[PDB]
């Protein structure tokens, strides 16, 4: 429980609902945020603006 | 191996590796006798779990990969995906031990001590 | 009566400008099929690869003592396993290669064993023709991958010129003739990584801008066989943010992204995060795996991430991407009528030269390229002219009455 | 001079605004190409026959009493014909089977024949892997095709889950050994439309929600070799009326709409029609066809159906389709080095191996698939805005000026 | 304060009535992707060749005496070359038909040597099926290429109809089992473009518009193989000046204009300008070469122009193209249990239909042809409409204020 | 067989199948020596026509399979199509005795009759 | 001679001139009248707004 | 340098920019002028309106 | 072989190849002893040259083929592309001998002369 429920979702990768714009999201795998092209599809909450806000919230 | 469960330590909670890196007396995986205190006592039990990971079956704990699923329950951690017995049992060791140490508590003088304190 | 319908007239005019702005802040897209007639064509890089990784007599009781296991010539024990399957002559040779009684074991490197005991593209290549002209071991640059030491033709590095196609057809394209060598292969008394069912070659046709993957995304050819391999070459071009997702430069080992750059990439910060060291073929500092972590740790972790995971790697798209569509055929090799000859021409007998040698055609049927591309799908231009149009629709305004009203 | 051209203006307005009408009422239709990125995609059925319909050491006496005939092991006068191509071990065996004399006639079914007598997966699948992971033969489901009884793997049918891949090659696949016993394998001594001249398997590709055609539809995979069968999806997506022709959904025998169902309707329909029966392998009530029935009325109408008729069946075009492109390559299986290994494990000879082995990879060269998409070319929003457009062109009016004039 | 303002508004108006007849002047086109449902389709002609050009047993002391060097069997001391790699037998037969001791020559001529030395399809077609019906020799036109003397199914010449498919799959196309004769082969002594390391056939599936180009274009299919060869016609066509640069028909050699018709004619032009004489094959009114010619001007010039050259031949774009995609799959043939009764049927070993014997299926894989097609992109009518429009949006005039004002 | 009979029938003309099926003495393919009138007289030339089939060439008209093309002339209906000696004979019979069907008149009381009346 | 002539024509299969709409058209292979989708292609007569109608011209 | 240097140079084969129209080019294999679709690409001069002046100009 | 001479020499000069033809004794490739001039000396040289090809390597000039480059300069004129010496060797006989030609001044008397002036 220690990072939120969320931040085990797959963001939506390659989906477009506008502008495509710099984005992080936590890897599950990797256990540690990453960079992708956020393209306005509100899925879920698994995108972040900043790396640093993506490895508070998510990475513990 | 320990780069694994250095990643399921950072799966469940937030306490840098290198804390339990030389904790106590067992802590990460080294031998002795009497524990200082339960953190340290997770680490014999899972020094004792690679000692029989090696002997009755045959794995190298400190060598081998295992693959490990994080979710987000803890409890949850999965490691029904290894494909070999001996995959699986380090797996669960590094697991066991992971939790383990969640319940525990962090006392800092004992990270770090003399060789003559174990 | 009017007022009331001039600004109603307005109303109904400034939710459809809204319509249009909040279009072109989608930054929408569409995407363009085209064919392209091209005078010329760059050839592709062709990276191959025996089946087979390591040469049975270039094995030495060194290599045999480290690597020995990792091959399946050895049980954990040291030991020729007594479930072996040789023939006289090889066990012999192997169990005498395997006894280390008084044996002391000097240094061992992967890297350097795939090197020196990998199969040699100069006893190989029979012959390499061009475009009519005839080339060489020099025109195949090493590259290093799963399945140990192979090489590329065309590779269009070392500073060299790339090669051009000018017609379609088999005699503007390359052919190969190659001996795989059986006699050479190493025997198989396990199930490992390293060890193949198969005998033969694969290859990977790819632009220069990009690695090879190919255990991955390569072809077989087989021996006993010319292979045709007819290709066409098909170009997409993304868009990148914010109309498109695709991914302009990189900032990781390679000077160029593409898919397969992010996979080597990926594959490698996995092995060192996991094992800390990395395999003879990927880049990098950190130190290469020994034979133990290779079957204990490095196979498996490259396996994992090759076969189960689903998140580690996930590659953005990159801009430009070449693929090229093939069409595979074959004849035998040799006939019966001229079986003898290539015997006599290489030394080796009849029932050698139908079991080793293959030909390989690679070729474009026409020059023609295909290009698939997204387009940007309303400009700037684009959004003011279709105000414009609906301004004289509703309003019935022009540029002309919004500058004389001002 | 202006009421005569004001007028004179809306008369050509009136032979554009009828061209435009007149234009929407053909509801006509684009297509659009489109690439789209995946970050997933379904795996999907894979289907796959031994050439060979019936296991020789499952005929019975009284299979072959009432099929023998069929298979050609039989003349019309029941007995195995001078004129046999046998050894002498398989004929002394077939010549005591065929001895009918004092020999009472037990039921015969042909559905049962097949079931009981085509070729196992149990023994002829020798491994499957797909992602890493182990596949059994529980994981194919029985399918009766015209080669009698096959299978299916990945059918996402028993209410299973339908496997994904995430990345391209090899390894994101699926990999199957198969053993297709040659030596259990049926004597030819005649043509028939059951009998072959091959050794292989044959396999189709198809999404689950169509039945194989694989006599029509699939393609080859031969003994010897390991075979790579590099894929790529690509969506076919049609109108229904008015726009296009296709058929939305089915009201015969399959739950979703394809050319394949329609095919497999229309052979049906056919063989009852024309033979009061039906093949085991199709669908509905009517009685399965007698092993006579078969060979006098069956497979002439089917053969005449699939080779001659070009009016019985016609089949709309349905409004889903999914094609996989295919790149095939080979290599050798077994090489010199692996034949007395594989032998030893399955227990058979060096040559065996090298007869009946084979090797099958499936797998994506990419998750990205390809969309062709039939789109509406002139909605209503686009018959409305072009009125407008040259309603200001012409009479130079406007949505203000209409409903002020109003 | 507005006539300075109303031409203001005009003269921006002049620089878009500017840009877009200056548009309408390059013409511009784009390209239309396009599925087409079909009821039928045209089958394509399919032409094959034997991959050895000379029939051993039609090999006279004359054609010896004439073109021996040209096919290795002699060196240029008109003497079997020591070097040879022959069995007893076939040495035997050659060392006796090279003894021209007392020889007097007759004439001799390629062409001739060719029609009656090269491989007879009534010799070589086991059996030839299409669509139910059962084809023979005489379905098949011969025609000459650099592989000599060859055949074409479905040529759709002499005046005959051309045959049309009309469902997906193998039922609905051809089937023909050959006999390649590598009992007949010619003895490979050395390397030369009339010798073949491979046994097999070349084949190229082609619309009949336009002639074979097999030795460039073609694919290859091998002996001890069923090869199965899926097709998909797909319809290029491209607009000729001032849009496109397109060739309409032709003013050479053949009746309609293709890359293949030009090629042709380049390379008949090119022997002719350089060896006074042209090939067997090609068209015209030159004298035919002699095999010296052959030798040391025809074969040369004719490799150059095919690997070398980049300049002499350049094709103009046909307007109508024709592609066919291939996906090709293999099963073996025979199995063991058909074998001896294959060997039966012709006479031969069982060694001996493992070693020649083909079949070889193509067909449609649905009747549904693809068709990628350059359209003008801005007639004239969508020249003055955006005149049109544009007048209303800065001027705000109108085809009723232009002709008021008048 | 009469499957293909019954279609070539409906090719023809619109008497439903059964009126034949049971008429007089021979139809649809039965055995008698005395046909009623001449409808029943085309269905002794067709049985007599299936008793040749299968002595002289070894057919099986009543369970073996033919194709037929259905022209817009009865006369036209056509056989050709049929790719052995068999399958086109007994193709033929039941061309030959469905135009034949044509000329003869339909005698309802002449269908469905007593075995004592033939 | 018993339907008439056009009976025995194919109808225009997946041609567009327009408006797709159900319609029935003979099928000479089967003797009866099917469904097909048709596109105001006038090429013949063979086509139906009934299965009846055409059953009944056609049929016989 | 008995032609110009030009007539060695490549026209623009297949490059549109703009109306196609029949041109003719000095071929350096084949030594004399041939026909091709010029598209106002003006990358050389190696492009001619008739077959004679391309023949004066580039031939010798 | 002489295709290729004819081009060659059309490559770099105006000349037409009728006045080369039977031009003093040896143009083009014909035996004597004495030459007229310059020019026909230059097709001593070539004819001297073909026989070089004929004795010492095995060409057969007049028969052969061969590739040749022609460029902007006339010394440009490229051989290297042949792939064999033989087609090397003639490639440079002609080349030789044509820019040789180029030197050289055409009298015109001396083009289809007597043999009793050779
Ligand atoms: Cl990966
Ligand atoms: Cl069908
Ligand atoms: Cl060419
Ligand atoms: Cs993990
Ligand atoms: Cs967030
Ligand atoms: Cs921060
Ligand atoms: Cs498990
Ligand atoms: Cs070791
Ligand atoms: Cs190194
Ligand atoms: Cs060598
Ligand atoms: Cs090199
Ligand atoms: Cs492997
Ligand atoms: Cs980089
Ligand atoms: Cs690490
Ligand atoms: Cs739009
Ligand atoms: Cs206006
Ligand atoms: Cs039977
Ligand atoms: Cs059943
Ligand atoms: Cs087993
Ligand atoms: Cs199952
Ligand atoms: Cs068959
Ligand atoms: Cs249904
Ligand atoms: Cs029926
Ligand atoms: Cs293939
Ligand atoms: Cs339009
Ligand atoms: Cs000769
Ligand atoms: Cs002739
Ligand atoms: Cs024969
Ligand atoms: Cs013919
Ligand atoms: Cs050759
Ligand atoms: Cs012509
Ligand atoms: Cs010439
Ligand atoms: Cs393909
Ligand atoms: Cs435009
Ligand atoms: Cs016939
Ligand atoms: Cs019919
Ligand atoms: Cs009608
Ligand atoms: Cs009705
Ligand atoms: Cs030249
Ligand atoms: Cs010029
Ligand atoms: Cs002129
Ligand atoms: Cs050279």
């Amino acid at each position: 429980q220690i990072r939120p429920a969320f931040c085990y979702e797959d963001p939506p990768f390659f989906q477009k609902c506008g502008a495509f714009v710099d984005s992080y999201y936590f890897n599950r795998s990797r256990i540690t945020c990453v960079h992708f092209f956020y393209g306005q599809c509100d899925v879920n909450q698994n995108h972040f603006t900043t790396m640093s806000e993506c490895n508070r919230v998510c990475h513990g | 191996n320990l780069n694994q469960f250095r990643l399921m330590i950072k799966c469940t909670n937030d306490r840098v590796w290198a804390d339990f890196v030389d904790y106590g007396c067992y802590c990460v995986a080294r031998d002795s006798n009497t524990p200082v205190d339960d953190l340290d006592r997770c680490c014999q039990a899972q020094k004792q779990c690679y000692d029989e990971a090696v002997k009755v079956h045959g794995c190298k704990p400190l060598v081998m990969f295992y693959s490990f699923e994080c979710r987000y329950l803890a409890s949850d951690l999965d490691c029904s995906g290894n494909n070999t017995k001996c995959r699986n049992f380090v797996c669960n060791c590094d697991r066991t031990a992971t939790l383990c140490i969640l319940t525990a508590t962090y006392n800092r003088n004992n990270h770090k001590i003399d060789p003559s304190r174990c | 009566v009017w007022a009331l319908c001039f600004m109603g007239s307005l109303a109904l005019l400034a939710l459809v400008c809204t319509n249009r702005i909040q279009y072109y802040f989608l930054y929408p897209h569409v995407t363009k099929l085209d064919e392209v007639a091209a005078t010329r064509l760059t050839f592709p890089a062709v990276t191959f690869c025996n089946l087979n990784e390591f040469r049975f007599s270039r094995v030495t009781k060194n290599d045999l003592y480290h690597a020995g296991e990792l091959l399946a010539l050895l049980n954990n024990r040291y030991e020729i396993p007594d479930t072996q399957t040789a023939d006289e002559k090889q066990l012999e040779i192997l169990q005498d290669k395997a006894n280390f009684r008084n044996f002391k074991p000097k240094p061992f490197n992967m890297l350097e064993f795939y090197d020196r005991a990998g199969h040699d593209i100069r006893e190989m290549l029979l012959s390499c023709f061009f475009r009519g002209e005839q080339c060489s071991p020099e025109d195949f640059k090493v590259v290093f991958t799963r399945y140990g030491k192979c090489y590329t033709f065309n590779a269009g590095q070392d500073g060299k010129p790339r090669l051009i196609t000018m017609k379609g057809g088999t005699g503007n394209g390359l052919e190969i003739m190659l001996d795989i060598q059986q006699d050479e292969y190493l025997p198989v008394w396990g199930e490992t990584d390293e060890t193949s069912f198969e005998a033969g070659i694969k290859v990977q046709i790819h632009s220069q801008d990009e690695p090879p993957l190919i255990d991955q995304l390569g072809f077989g050819v087989a021996p006993g066989f010319q292979t045709f391999v007819s290709c066409q070459e098909q170009r997409l071009i993304y868009l990148p943010p914010p109309w498109g997702d695709c991914k302009a430069t990189t900032g990781e080992f390679y000077d160029t992204y593409s898919i397969t750059a992010c996979r080597i990439d990926c594959e490698t910060r996995y092995l060192v995060e996991n094992c800390n060291c990395r395999m003879v073929h990927m880049p990098g500092d950190a130190p290469y795996c020994t034979p133990e972590q290779y079957k204990e740790c490095a196979d498996p972790a490259l396996d994992f991430l090759v076969e189960k995971d689903n998140e580690y790697c996930v590659c953005e798209m990159p801009c430009n991407v070449t693929r090229y569509g093939k069409e595979l055929s074959m004849v035998k090799i040799p006939s019966k009528a001229s079986a003898k000859y290539l015997a006599k021409k290489y030394n080796k007998s009849e029932q050698y030269i139908g079991e080793n040698i293959l030909v390989l055609d690679i070729f474009f049927e026409a020059l023609n390229y295909e290009t698939i591309e997204q387009k940007k799908a309303y400009e700037v231009a684009g959004l003011l002219g279709d105000i414009g149009g609906q301004m004289g629709l509703f309003i019935g305004a022009s540029i002309l009455t919004v500058l004389e009203l001002f």
